[PDB]
């Protein structure tokens, strides 16, 4: 019965999906007993049954996530109390994993408690394919399961892993180290459980002159490679130093799986370090202060007089990959080369930490002379270029990449005075000049590995050298990529372009203007090296026609990097090289319509138009000049990524090409060209870029154009708008008859066209509805799908109710068929028809001048109804969904049924959906909730509005639980009333007592710089209300602020931060600012300690924004009569006061 | 001389970065060859190259053109030397690198110089012809944009 087998459980299947009737009380029973059935399809042993039966089990639970989620859930947490056999608890802890972010948090707590009896268990279990793919779900599970448990129930969990360290399958010892590591980035206290874990493994190797069973001295390197990216009660900055002379013994103990388990531990801690132990090793003394194969003196990491990282360098050469006689090879047979590898990646990440340990002696007491006649330095490191594989000449072609790169950034490019200081003090004879062409020549090697890692050395290394002193030999470097960009592996490719995205092609064009000899170069060439024209013709744009969609992706995200950084010849603005580079250096350094469109008249820099307009003039030309599949296919994926970081609609003269000839309709003929052929359309991956790119060349007209399709009023743009409404509604209705299994104005069935176009949104189908994978950004259907209804959103807002009155009956059927698959952009569809069915230049100007005088004019100033069954529908899912970019778009449709006043018939007879919003926030103030952020500023504009027909009195109850009693303040409690006051103050006796309750609410909170803006409203409508009481409120923040600004309470950490708090000034009233006593007391002060950057940067940001006030608001009379009476000495912050605060 | 042609031959039958500046230096000492057996070493090496190195390397391309036309006029330029010169100098100057198209029209000149050419062979000297018509039209009017140079 091996056949009879198959067709059993096959059957069972398709009655469940094609009931459709769930909840019944008829239903529940069948859904429990065969739902364990389809798992003894997969228990029994053949092939041919366990691929078969294991697909069929996806299809159930994907076609009833939406409806029968709590039914599910129940059958399957049986299971693995049951613990079964070894292949039947397998596959059942895949489907639990994708399942656990999609339950709910009023549910959540009762799975808890369950599951850590379960889970222990399957840690106990020998079976190495079992203890795989735990470690494929304790990163899910407790992920989501994770703010639900106290601090007794995880201190369990974590004594059961470390006994699985003890075991000596390296399948079993890697499994439990990503689940130690996964639970404390979510626990309840996401910093105190990374202290915790570093006292239990230290006492295992506690002193290491021990015998530590070396099986289990690989245990606990394995959970520090995982916890370190995490590290960036708190660990410790004595606690991290123990870390760090633990493995230095262990880099030295004989073996070669414990050799390398501790070098990859040394790679990652210098490239991530936790910055308690960063600061330990850079200093001085270092180590000293915390107290209180190699034969030579190399002197500890005790020993002072020397940074730690001047030690650690001469301890894993001498050992590893150095003999310290003579600059010779260490043979492979000593050492392997597997080992030899993570040496000389560890020598290049602790350089850009400390540089001055690659210019050190190896022995501090050289090493008997009578034996060996020289002793070398650590130069020798950069002679294994020529040894062998790659790897070794590929890891020191990275050493030489980011020794360039450190020492330009350690002393400030200055390459001169930094080279006397090491040559008298280590008498080396190593300088840059010898090792450019030690990196010129592994760009050439023949390996395509020796390749790959040549050209990220070059992503490092040429940006520090181009605007130094050695900017000679630094655009060589980039000539030779240029020769790289046709090799033929796949990642060799795209490590070049990330090192021709980050190169500043207006730095670059400088110095071909200087050339002389380098114009010529090799073979004496005549003529401009044109390095500009060359690098965006033949390789960025020519890396977009390539075979792979690996590579064609990459290179569209350069030219989203290009664009700022090109520096054609001769604007109307700059005009010089040497006027180019000025620009981009001073503004670091001297300071609802839908998303498609604008109607501004839109600010914009005449010199930005520039650059974006010859990079869609070369990319509209391998798109209809081109004579390949691939030109034409990875070019519309390159113009989709520069309309959302570059927008037509700001940036509309860079788009312009003809169309109305002069707020533009650039280029959008020809695209519509490319999708009413049958040829392009037929494949999801740029089908989806195209719709996406069309939509917003038809919207930049909307500024101009607007006053069949009446509101366009422009008779050559209306073709183009007839096409793509024609073209939307013709692929939501493939996408309706593709969702549910149909035969096949919007109509596909007689166009032989889009019957192609039914076969490849069938072919996408089949492979989600088989396989459970919910988490995906990629799925070209559910990536196709989220493409189609936001370009159908866009278009309604040019249509009027004329146009869509024949219409409103056609795209609400295909919604109700399009709801369940993608309901986030469903609604964003439907939030857009209800609108529209109810109506709605030469360096001294750059460097000086134009940035002297925006400070001076600004002191001036300072002077003085079909939906009734679409509607009912959104409303179950948001009780039962739990990802919470659906649950934005929800809070957005209900405040526009009361605006437009839709009558409160949406809950006939209860208030069901009013009483499900108060229950939500229980779970913030407590922390029970998962993404409380990107919802609290919507959850309070709907409770407000509603108010206007839950009262006011109710509402600021609410707001006043989660400030004190819950999270922080920048995403919860200063978003909740960016709603509340905006809808308070701006828009009798019983509205007076509530003004006085919201105002004191804000002074516990003035510290931070966004609470700063939401009290610029405040002021300026008591100077339109009753200027009697706009002078008393001034007074009152007047007495706050200026007792933080001495004590530094104030968060002024940013550039957003300085620029809220000088608008503040010019609207306080000049009264409350009148005597100069209180802004000079609050001025001349003295931080408590100017140590940490933390602390001298809150100093520096109170003393430039009250001295915006002496200037503008009171004039130098008034100010100097005063420092006569209070005795500010000048001795204040002297130079014998300002040394003992930056060691105290 | 005779200890430079053992050396550069080697080297080539190294990385890209020293394949280019070997055919360079080879060029400039060619003034001081003294025997008709030192110009036949010089052109058996630089054939062996084009065949093997990659046709799309324009650095090394252009001190080539240079390289391989001065031997064959020497040399005598027979029938067996003829098709190999002649279908080297018609590509590079339908190249698009600048630079490359100024040493290779150096190697016309020793062709046309003073061998009496083969008579199949100069009838492509229409071949390079052709292409001093079409750059003085462009070159009449401005020749401030376009190089000196060239």
């Amino acid at each position: 019965t091996k056949k009879d087998r198959v067709n059993h459980c096959l059957t069972i299947c398709e009655n469940i999906v094609a009931q459709s009737v769930r909840n019944s009380p008829e239903f529940q029973k069948l859904l429990g007993i065969a739902m364990e059935l389809f798992l003894l399809c997969s228990d029994d042993a053949e092939s041919d049954v366990r691929m078969v039966a294991d697909e069929c089990l996806n299809k159930v639970i994907k076609a009833l996530m939406d409806s029968n989620l709590p039914r599910l859930q129940l059958e399957l947490y049986k299971e693995i109390k049951k613990n079964g056999a070894p292949r039947s608890l397998r596959a059942a802890l895949w489907r639990f994993a994708e399942l656990a972010h999609l339950v709910r948090p009023q549910k959540c707590r009762p799975y808890l408690v369950n599951l850590l009896p379960c889970l222990t268990r399957t840690s106990k279990r020998p079976e190495e394919s079992v203890q795989e793919t735990l470690a494929a779900a304790v990163p899910k599970i407790m992920a989501s399961f994770g703010n639900f448990a106290n601090d007794n129930e995880i201190k369990v969990l974590l004594k059961a892993f470390i006994a699985n360290l003890k075991s000596s399958s390296p399948t079993i010892r890697r499994t439990a180290a990503g689940s130690a590591v996964s639970i404390c980035q979510h626990s309840r206290r996401t910093q105190y459980f990374y202290s915790w874990l570093l006292n239990v493994l230290l006492g295992l190797l506690v002193p290491v002159e021990d015998e530590h069973s070396t099986l289990l001295i690989l245990g606990v390197l394995l959970t520090l490679r995982y916890l370190v990216p995490l590290l960036q009660v708190s660990p410790s900055a004595e606690q991290l130093v123990q870390v760090y002379e633990l493995t230095l013994h262990h880099t030295q103990h004989q073996d070669h799986n414990v050799v390398t388990g501790a070098l990859e531990l040394l790679q990652q801690l210098f490239r991530t370090p936790p910055p308690e132990l960063l600061q330990t090793l850079t200093a001085v003394g270092g180590i000293g202060q915390l107290t209180a194969r190699i034969k030579g003196d190399i002197g500890q990491s005790t020993d002072d007089d020397s940074a730690p990282l001047v030690h650690c360098v001469r301890l894993l050469s001498a050992s590893f990959l150095l003999t310290g006689g003579k600059n010779v090879l260490v043979p492979d047979r000593d050492v392997r080369v597997s080992v030899k590898a993570l040496a000389l990646s560890c020598v290049g990440a602790a350089v850009a930490l400390h540089p001055e340990s690659f210019f050190s002696k190896l022995y501090k007491v050289p090493l008997d002379t009578t034996e060996y006649p020289e002793e070398q330095y650590v130069s020798d490191i950069l002679n294994y270029i020529d040894h062998g594989d790659p790897q070794v000449r590929g890891a020191t072609a990275i050493l030489c990449g980011t020794l360039i790169c450190s020492i330009l950034s350690r002393s400030r490019f200055h390459v001169g005075d930094w080279m006397g200081t090491i040559r008298t003090l280590t008498g080396n004879t190593f300088s840059l000049a010898d090792c450019i062409p030690l990196l010129r020549k592994t760009l050439k090697d023949e390996s395509s590995v020796t390749c790959k890692l040549a050209c990220t050395a070059v992503r490092n290394c040429v940006m520090s050298l181009c605007s130094s002193s050695y900017s000679e030999l630094g655009l060589q470097l980039i000539i030779d990529v240029l020769t790289l960009r046709n090799s033929s592996y796949w990642l060799v490719r795209t490590e070049l372009l990330e090192t021709l995205a980050e190169i500043d092609f207006r730095l670059v064009s400088f110095l071909e203007a200087k050339a002389e000899n380098l114009h010529r170069g090799a073979h004496h060439y005549t003529g401009l090296l044109k390095l500009q024209e060359r690098v965006l013709n033949n390789v960025v744009i020519h890396l977009l026609g390539d075979e792979d969609p690996r590579v064609r992706h990459v290179a569209a995200a350069s030219l989203i990097r290009l664009v700022p950084k090109l520096f054609y010849k001769c604007d109307q603005g700059q005009a010089d090289p040497v006027v180019a580079v000025a620009r981009d250096q001073s503004s670091v350094y001297l300071k609802r319509i839908y998303r498609g469109y604008n109607l501004l008249p839109s600010i914009t820099d005449v010199t930005m138009e520039n650059n974006l307009s010859r990079v869609i003039a070369a990319v509209s030309h391998e798109l209809i000049t081109s004579t390949t599949r691939a030109l034409t296919f990875g070019c519309c994926e390159a113009l989709c990524l520069l309309s959302t970081a570059f927008p037509v609609c700001i940036w509309s003269l860079g788009w312009h090409c003809g169309v109305p000839p002069l707020c533009t309709v650039g280029m959008a003929t020809m695209i519509l060209t490319l999708l009413s052929s049958a040829w392009f359309p037929l494949d999801l991956s740029a089908h989806q870029d195209a719709l996406i790119l069309a939509g917003n060349l038809l919207a930049a007209s909307a500024p101009k154009s607007l006053r069949v399709w009446p509101a366009l009023g422009d008779r050559a743009l209306v073709p183009m708008v007839e096409q793509l409404f024609s073209h939307l509604l013709k692929v939501i209705n493939i996408c309706a008859h593709v969702l549910d299994d149909v035969a096949p104005l919007g109509s596909f069935y007689h166009l032989p066209s889009y019957l192609r176009l039914h076969d490849v949104l069938k072919a996408t189908h089949a492979n989600y509805k088989v396989t459970l994978d919910l988490q995906n950004s990629t799925e070209k259907f559910g990536g196709f799908l989220r493409s189609a209804l936001d370009v159908l959103s866009q278009i309604l807002e040019l249509a009027t109710l004329q146009d869509i009155g024949k219409c409103v009956e056609e795209i609400l059927g295909y919604l109700k068929s399009c709801f369940s698959r993608e309901p986030m952009m469903a609604t964003v569809c439907v939030q857009q028809l209800l609108k529209t069915l109810f109506g709605t230049p030469g360096l001294y100007h750059y460097c000086f001048m134009a940035p002297y005088t925006h400070f001076t004019q600004a002191l001036a100033d300072a002077s003085l109804r079909l939906f009734e069954p679409l509607v009912i529908k959104a409303l179950k899912q948001y009780t039962t969904t739990t990802c919470v970019q659906l649950q934005k778009q929800v809070l957005d449709l209900l405040a526009q049924l009361v605006q437009l006043r839709v009558n409160y018939c949406l809950l006939d007879s209860d208030q069901v959906f009013i009483g499900f919003v108060l229950k939500q926030f229980e779970y913030i103030e407590v922390g029970q909730f998962r993404e409380s952020e990107a919802i609290i500023p919507n959850i309070f504009f709907f409770l407000v509005l509603l108010s206007y027909e839950i009262g006011i009195p109710k509402i600021i109850q609410l707001c006043d639980g989660i400030m004190a009693s819950g999270r922080k303040a920048v995403t919860h409690a200063i978003p909740a009333l960016q709603p509340i006051v905006h809808d308070l103050f701006v828009l009798g006796k019983e509205l007076e007592t509530q003004k006085e309750v919201v105002v004191s609410m804000l002074l516990r909170l003035i510290q931070y710089h966004q609470v700063l803006e939401m009290f610029i409203l405040v002021l300026q409508q008591c100077h339109k209300e009753n200027e009697d009481k706009w002078k008393r409120l001034s007074r009152q923040i007047a007495d706050i602020i200026l007792p933080m600004l001495a004590k530094q309470q104030m968060h002024i950490d940013s550039h957003e931060a300085l620029g809220v708090l000088n608008t503040l000034f010019e609207i306080l009233a000049p009264s409350s600012l009148r005597p100069v006593d209180m802004l000079l007391r609050s001025m001349f002060v003295t931080p408590n300690t100017m140590a940490s950057v933390s602390t001298v940067q809150l100093w520096i940001s109170g003393i430039l924004a009250i001295l915006r006030v002496l200037i503008s608001q009171s004039t130098e009379d008034i100010v100097l009569s005063r420092i006569q009476e209070l005795s500010f000495s000048p001795y204040l912050i002297s130079c014998t006061v300002i040394n003992r605060l930056r060691d105290g | 001389s005779q200890f430079l042609l053992e050396l550069y031959s080697r080297w080539i039958l190294t990385p890209a970065i020293l394949i280019s500046e070997v055919v360079r230096s080879l060029l400039v000492v060619s003034d001081l060859f003294t025997e008709r057996n030192q110009f036949e070493l010089m052109y058996v090496t630089l054939t062996e190259l084009r065949r093997v190195h990659p046709s799309e390397d324009e650095i090394l391309a252009q001190y080539l053109v240079p390289a391989t036309c001065k031997a064959a006029a020497v040399l005598g330029m027979d029938k067996a030397v003829a098709e190999p010169v002649s279908r080297l100098l018609e590509s590079t100057l339908r190249s698009s690198h600048l630079p490359s198209r100024v040493g290779a029209l150096h190697g016309v000149l020793y062709v046309l110089e003073c061998d009496l050419l083969d008579d199949t062979a100069k009838q492509l000297i229409p071949v390079i012809s052709d292409y001093l018509l079409s750059n003085l039209k462009g070159i009449a009017h401005c020749v401030n944009i376009h190089s000196q140079q060239h």
